[PDB]
């Protein structure tokens, strides 16, 4: 059995459950739209590729609606149109792969009336970020009872994966298919509490974030995307304005200038 | 038709068949007041069909 789940206004709605007469036949996903920024020099052969990018793509769901009678059919069509089309983008996922969700916007799709009570539909959701992300962030535990993780999410079956560290040198595993960069509108949060003047170094990437003031254990330093704060107060003037990024796989992190470090990473995995 | 129906089962329970000559087609005239059976009928066929929609 196939079904489609929609996250809207903080509520999860099953498409089949919401509309009893509507059942999802099949789901499908367009392949990533790779595009190399070609540059052509006249007289030479081929192109000089720039930086490969990914265009928005389409997630499709073929379904059918079976109503009791004609007024019921029209009412169901209107209610489905009301439910699907909202002002802002929402989230969708499928039973087949319940660990991966897409932030999407609906597309105009017309009901194909086959009989007096049945109508075929092929809903298409445009995903504009160009990638899919996990339903849960890195802060969620990798436990069975959380009911969030599934197979095929590049989870390493060779070592434990935790995202809270108590020492000055450790490794963090980004399981996504893209390098997590807040400059690319990626979600990434770091919460560190320690004593002294801190400096975070990502050795594999080679990046370094530097804060130039003394810190106490009671003050939390929070880097969200491209904003560093202490106690939710912007302190960008007192930093080196550097930002760390998470490469694919393992990243070696070293923290200098502080003691009793407690650093936590909170970011979703980027799939495609 | 007797002897306790030992060998002749005369009890009517079902027709078990209908002679084709018994079923005929008639039409209503232009005024619609009288039904008229078409003269000299010899073969009648009624076809009823329903479409199928694939929801695989």
């Amino acid at each position: 059995m196939s079904d489609l789940f929609l996250e809207l206004n903080g509520k999860v709605h099953s498409l089949s459950e919401t509309f009893p007469g509507l059942s999802v036949q099949e789901v499908s996903r367009q392949s990533p739209q790779l595009s190399m920024e070609t540059a052509e020099i006249a007289g030479t052969d081929g192109v000089i590729p720039g930086m490969t990018q990914f265009k928005p793509f389409i997630f499709s769901a073929k379904c059918n609606l079976q109503a009791l009678d004609i007024p019921d059919y029209h009412l169901a069509v209107r209610e489905i149109y009301e439910f699907l089309f909202q002002r802002d983008s929402y989230y969708i996922w499928s039973d087949q792969m319940p660990g991966i969700r897409y932030e999407v916007h609906p597309k105009p799709v017309d009901f194909s009336r086959e009989s007096d009570r049945v109508g075929l539909l092929t809903i298409e959701f445009d995903v504009f970020k160009g990638y899919a992300e996990s339903r849960g962030t890195s802060l969620d535990p990798m436990t069975f009872e959380v009911d969030l993780w599934q197979m095929g999410m590049n989870l390493s079956n060779r070592d434990d994966l935790f995202y809270v560290f108590r020492e000055n040198t450790f490794r963090v595993y980004n399981a996504g298919s893209d390098r997590v960069n807040p400059l690319m509108r990626h979600e990434l949060d770091i919460a560190m509490t320690a004593n002294g003047t801190p400096t975070i170094h990502n050795l594999t990437t080679g990046e370094s974030f530097e804060y130039r003031k003394e810190l106490q254990k009671t003050d939390v330093l929070l880097l969200n995307n491209i904003y560093p704060l202490v106690n939710n107060r912007r302190v960008g003037k007192d930093t080196n304005h550097g930002i760390i990024t998470l490469e694919k796989g393992w990243n070696d992190f070293e923290i200098k200038g502080v003691t009793d470090v407690t650093i936590a990473f909170n970011f979703p995995f980027i799939y495609r | 038709a007797f002897e306790e129906n030992l060998y002749c089962d005369y009890t009517p329970g079902a027709a078990k068949a209908v002679a084709g000559k018994d079923v005929i087609l008639a039409v209503f005239n232009a005024a619609g007041d009288k039904l008229l059976a078409v003269a000299g009928q010899q073969g009648l066929t009624v076809n009823r069909s329903k479409d199928s929609i694939e929801i695989t």
